[PDB]
């Protein structure tokens, strides 16, 4: 039915080509922890490249939040496009909070141009997102791939581009309190 | 360079990965690795550190071929119930001074201690080819030959094996001394004879058993193996044999010189190499210094007598050496000194003239941005990233950046920084992720090899 | 001149043009040719821009055979999984100053880099003719030798391969001593 | 197993190795090792094992169509004395 406690994941693609365009997805990350203030909105930050890292763990405390978006704010985008490894710095917060037990959304920004391996894994490590209970959002930078994101996220809807009147914050925190009593 | 395959749509479900062999010498251990008693025999077990047999050593590129690949398993899908199949391609080397015309030698391919897996040993007198010094057997401007792909029985490789094969990205390579046939000359008319009368399995361990072998590495890094013709004491015939000193033998067995009184090699000093005996060789030289009054050998050099099988091993004293000894690494200021020129900097590689002898003992470089603060951000951070260090035809080391970062060039975002690119000598690289999953560059012993700032480089 | 077909009511669905056969002589690059390091050591890669080695080069007529043919593929219709047999018609020929009385060599044909199409060497002291200097060995007057149609296991190459060949329209020819 | 012919005389031997044979007991025989003839060219010099110490020792029926067979009576009795015996020819 409906909740009330959402777990956003803000999985952050760092790579150089994607360094740009950084300060939007800092925006689209800042606009939205502006957006959702529920002491329930426990926000989580990540950022990967050649290897992401967890900027922000999984609380809901502006103390740290704001802490993260600072961080976020000073990033070099720099390094490989390894989505997956991000993917998976997520599923692992999820997992370790009750898997299914918890209501994620987790919110990947890049350019959704992968290479190699990256696509399967990427797809794969995908799949073992929503195969915890939980929602993907492939929020892309540039004239990124809809075709990939698409095969990423949910559905060819989760695939909200930055670039938009609001398009992305307004869809999206729609979708998601369109699940909230 | 080989090629694993999951024994038989398959077209991605194959590694192949590059390599780099050399000829190896082994030596003994530090003193505790557990040896049978029969090691104190007279004959039995005492190898005295290092004995007559070739067996060259073998490694596998650890760096990457696809993008976010890890695991030899899931890249290729191999479950415990699987099997893999090996291939490669190799190529015969003679190193010595004589040439073989005929039939090759008998490698048996190795992995690990003991476990073989294969044994090549293409027909005999198939090759009119000949293998002569210093020269690759099928001449490098041709096709090298490749293992069990041109055969019924492949090579059987298991899952416990593959993994082994993972661990260590290495394998050996054990080779026989049965050559073929000897060419001889011919007064009459002339004339250069392949003698089915005179075959090297019966003329060779004379020379191994009334001679003085002594290991260098000046040529290049790569063990050459030399026999003088030394005199033995027991031997009335041998006795026969005119004096040898380890000085004279080092001048014609290799080519060292007294430019200007110094015997020095095409360059470095003999003092510049260290001497290793064997425990044998050992004492017959130490009582010599004895009767000589002398603590430094390269003083008396010049008066050494060489008795047969005795062996010496005289390697470049600058880089580190490890069990097989090989070029490993040297010291963080020579490697250094090797790269303080440079040539070209660009936001997408560096273009350097580093030193052919240095250069060997790298792995890769690590590729990073200190911030104007003190921030260790690294481009390349996986282990496996360090594939980078490229090579013009020119002799010019050409670096990277843009290999490991979206095919797209440096990010400066403030021309201030640092952009730190370090060095990995062998020894140090590694090749595995740790006892977790750290396929960082964390754990890891660099050297600073370079250190521009943004507005210093373009 | 060779001949490309679908491996096996066909006659029109091969294709068979000509070939400019040379003798080489390969030098180096210009200067950045990416070398491993083994090539400024002693002996080792420094094959000195040419060396001792006879390997010849084909070109296969880049022209016209039929009417508006376009894309080999078409022409014979070789489809992913597919199987082309390749055939031709070749000469061995003597260059040097000395003559062979009987075992001709071993040459190899190769496409691309590496991809060795076959090996051929046909038996030895089956022929007693003379390879004299200066002169094609099926003497110029008699029937050019034939590759793997005079045999039980032909030429195979398969779609990726048979693409390739059209890429370049060119395959090589090394031969032992 | 993993066996090497070792010369302990005063003579070397050039080519074909001996013919050695495995026995169980007093007469229970489990196999005749007598690796080809020439097909070796190394040389059992002196003081010296074939299979160089520093190389890897030959092994039985495992490099072969006929294994060594044992039936429980006798590996019965091999773990009742933990040891074979080893004849060679000349
Ligand atoms: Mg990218």
């Amino acid at each position: 039915s409906c909740r009330r406690a959402f777990d956003l994941y803000f999985v952050l693609d760092k790579s150089g080509s994607v360094a740009n365009n950084w300060i939007e997805i800092y925006n689209f990350v800042q606009q939205l922890a502006e957006r959702f203030v529920s002491p329930e909105m426990r926000l989580s930050f990540i950022v990967f490249s050649s290897q992401a890292t967890i900027i922000l763990p999984l609380t809901g405390d502006r103390g740290k939040i704001s802490k993260g978006l600072e961080d976020l704010k000073r990033v070099s985008p720099v390094g490989e496009t390894y989505i997956h490894e991000g993917l998976k710095l997520a599923n692992e917060q999820i997992q370790k909070a009750g898997g299914l037990k918890t209501s994620s959304i987790i919110i990947a920004l890049t350019d959704g141009k992968l290479d190699g391996l990256v696509p399967s894994y990427a797809e794969k490590e995908a799949k073992i997102s929503r195969s915890l209970g939980a929602s993907v959002y492939c929020v892309g930078v540039l004239d990124f791939e809809q075709a990939q994101l698409e095969r990423i996220a949910d559905s060819k809807e989760q695939v909200f581009p930055v670039k938009g009147g609001f398009q992305a914050l307004k869809g999206i925190i729609n979708s998601i309190l369109a699940q909230s009593c | 360079n080989i090629i694993l395959s999951k024994n038989e749509d398959s077209q991605t479900r194959t590694i192949s990965k590059n390599t780099s062999t050399s000829r190896t010498h082994t030596s003994e251990v530090h003193g505790n690795a557990e040896v049978h008693a029969s090691f104190f025999d007279i004959g039995g077990s005492v190898s005295a550190g290092f004995s007559n047999s070739n067996s060259s050593t073998v490694a596998i590129d650890h760096s990457l071929s696809l993008a976010g690949e890890r695991t030899w398993a899931e890249t290729m899908g191999l479950n415990t119930a699987d099997t893999a199949r090996l291939n490669a391609n190799i190529r015969y080397v003679n190193t010595g001074t004589a040439p073989i015309y005929n039939v090759l030698p008998t490698t048996s391919l190795v992995l690990g201690k003991n476990q073989t897996l294969a044994t090549i040993k293409a027909k005999e007198n198939q090759l009119s080819q000949i293998l002569a010094p210093n020269n690759y057997y099928p001449s490098k401007n041709l096709a090298p030959i490749a293992l069990n792909a041109q055969s019924s029985t492949p090579i059987t490789m298991n899952y416990n094996q593959f993994l082994e094969l993972e661990k260590t990205k290495q394998l050996r390579l054990d080779t026989d001394q049965v050559y073929g046939n000897i060419a001889t000359y011919n007064f009459e008319n002339g004339r250069v004879r392949v003698d089915t009368g005179s075959n090297w399995s019966e003329v060779l361990p004379q020379i191994q058993e009334t001679t003085a072998r002594i290991i260098f590495n000046g040529k290049d890094l790569n063990l050459v193996e030399r026999r003088i013709a030394a005199v033995n004491p027991s031997d009335p015939l041998e006795t026969t044999k005119p004096d040898m000193t380890l000085k004279e033998a080092l001048k014609i067995a290799f080519g060292f010189n007294e430019p200007n009184g110094n015997l020095q090699y095409q360059g470095k000093d003999i003092t510049e190499f260290d001497f290793n005996f064997d425990q044998q060789t050992s004492q017959n030289i130490k009582n010599q210094l004895a009767e000589l009054n002398a603590t430094n050998i390269y003083t008396v050099l010049d008066k050494i007598k060489l008795n047969a099988k005795m062996n010496i091993l005289i390697r470049d004293k600058r880089f580190h050496y490890d069990r097989n000894n090989i070029a490993v690494g040297a010291d963080e200021s020579v490697v250094k000194e090797a790269h303080r020129e440079v040539i070209n900097s660009s936001t997408e590689g560096l273009l350097l003239n580093i030193d052919k002898d240095i250069r060997k003992i790298l792995s890769g470089y690590i590729v990073e941005i200190e911030d104007t603060e003190g921030l260790k951000e690294v481009i390349n951070d996986r282990y496996d990233m360090l594939n980078i260090s490229s090579l013009r035809q020119d002799g010019k080391t050409f670096i990277d950046f843009k290999k490991y970062n979206d095919k797209l060039p440096l990010y400066i975002s403030n021309p201030n920084y640092k952009v730190n690119v370090y060095a990995v000598t062998k020894e140090n690289t590694i090749i595995n992720p740790s006892e977790n999953g750290d396929t960082s560059t964390n754990g890891i012993k660099k050297i600073l090899i370079f250190s521009k700032k943004g507005y210093e480089i373009g």
